């Protein structure tokens, strides 16, 4: 048992407060333990923010002056994180965790981007080779997901059927807008006889688009 | 509020090699409250060593910790591919509790040239007046590979957005991705588009180009 799961809006505008909830199951948040809220910034630097002890008294990272506030709900078994007057620096993956000794339990982590940027859906572009690719032993297709925001775009091939030899590259920011790509490789005999589609989803903008890679030549 | 310093920050280790990570504190801290954390990409850190030298559950014997005062170190006797990850040392001796910068460990493997792919813009994009030319440099090692974009012999550096994946769990290789984005205009104004890859491998750069022949 003992499970932690973070939740809350993943995009807050500057000058606002970001709130996260950590729902604990399989252990009373009053039985024992300190319930920490720990964040990881891009670059990977981790920062201990604070904790709400089982008894109810909180301890806060002094760096997080009068911006932090941690509270809980005994009945529902979950604690909260309220961080005020946020800035782009608070963009980070937030975790809630506990632990002592050899044992520790962390939540899956929740990404939170602080930005005044409007949520933009992606434009998915199928990437096929030039007219007359010779066709060696195998064919390498591609998929470019461009101009979206905030982060969290998911790309699978053929609804996940095509798993091996796929390469989803991390998103780069350029002009306050993300770009991402993914190549897949199958044997020359697979494509284009068997359909190869690109499955993209950007929950922030509620967009889900499939883009099959039609060949340019033959 | 002790500051913890980790070195090296990045390091490549050959399989079977003994590596020692270090964690220096700004002021003495009680060994008891010095934990180490391992973080594989995609997952949150997992306690690896607690109280300086005690191995957490599931942690293999090739690992061990040692320390007291200012210096604390994590040791791996025989590096394995699954040991490639980030190791963070934490301290909850003083308040507030602080972490180190981390130490990323890379696993060395037989060198390998990348399989390059170049893709012209899709009609969908041109219709929007944009023109991206994507080049995929897959399954290579080392990661320090240099990618130049040629256009009718000329070199174009502005408007290039690159991206690497982390080292692969299966083959320990890397994969890159260069996207040269242009307007439908300078695109429709040139012919050959070259993706020249300069890796530690081949003397002759790995070149893959196409011409906009309209098809
Ligand atoms: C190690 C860090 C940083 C420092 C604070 N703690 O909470 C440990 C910690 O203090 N744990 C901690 C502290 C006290 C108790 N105490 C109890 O559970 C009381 C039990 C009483 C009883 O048995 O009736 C239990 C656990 C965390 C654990 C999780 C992690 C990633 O941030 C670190």
């Amino acid at each position: 048992d003992v499970q932690l799961q973070e939740s809350g809006p993943g995009l807050v505008k500057p000058s606002q407060s970001l709130s996260l909830t950590c729902t604990v199951t399989g252990y009373s948040i009053t039985s024992g333990y300190a319930w920490n809220w720990i964040r990881q910034f891009p670059g990977n630097k981790l920062e201990w923010m604070g904790y709400i002890r089982y008894s109810g008294d909180t301890r806060y990272n002094p760096s997080l002056k009068s911006r932090i506030s941690i509270t809980r709900d005994t009945s529902k078994n979950q604690f909260f994180l309220q961080l005020n007057s946020v800035t782009t620096e608070d963009t980070a993956t937030y975790y809630c965790a506990i632990g002592y000794g050899n044992s520790d339990y962390w939540g899956q982590g929740t990404l939170v981007t602080v930005s005044a940027a409007k949520t933009t859906p992606p434009s998915v572009y199928p990437l096929a080779p030039g007219c007359g690719d010779t066709t060696g032993s195998s064919v390498t297709l591609g998929c470019l997901v461009k101009g979206y925001f905030p982060e969290s775009v998911t790309v699978t091939w053929n609804s996940g059927s095509l798993s091996s030899s796929v390469h989803a590259f991390p998103a780069l920011l350029q002009s306050d807008l993300y770009t991402m790509s993914s190549s897949v490789t199958v044997p020359s005999s697979t494509w284009p006889s068997q359909t190869v589609t690109c499955s993209v989803a950007h929950p922030a903008s509620s967009t889900t688009v499939d883009k099959k890679l039609e060949p340019k030549d033959c | 509020d002790i500051v913890l310093t980790q070195s090296p920050t990045i390091m490549s280790v050959s399989p079977g090699e003994k590596v020692t990570l270090t964690c220096s504190a700004s002021s003495s801290v009680s060994s008891n409250y010095v934990y180490w954390y391992q973080q594989k990409p995609g997952s949150s850190p997992k306690v690896w060593i607690y109280s300086t030298s005690n191995l957490a559950s599931g942690v293999p014997a090739r690992f061990s910790g040692s320390g007291s005062g200012t210096s604390y170190s994590l040791t791996i006797s025989s590096m394995e591919a699954e040991d490639a990850a980030s190791y963070f040392c934490l301290q909850w001796s003083s308040f507030p509790y602080t972490f180190g910068g981390g130490t990323k460990l890379e696993l060395k493997r037989a060198d390998v040239a990348p399989t390059v792919s170049i893709f012209p813009p899709s009609s969908e994009q041109l219709t929007s007046g944009g023109a991206s030319v994507v080049c995929f440099l897959n399954n290579f090692y080392p990661k320090d590979i240099n990618v130049k974009w040629k256009i009718d012999g000329s070199e174009r550096q502005n408007g290039v957005l690159n991206s690497w994946t982390d080292q692969d769990s299966k083959d320990s290789t890397y994969s890159m991705s260069s996207t040269l984005t242009l307007t439908k205009d300078e695109y429709e104004r040139h012919n050959s588009y070259t993706c020249e890859a300069t890796h530690k491998t081949s003397t002759s750069p790995i070149v893959k180009s196409f011409n906009r022949n309209e098809c």
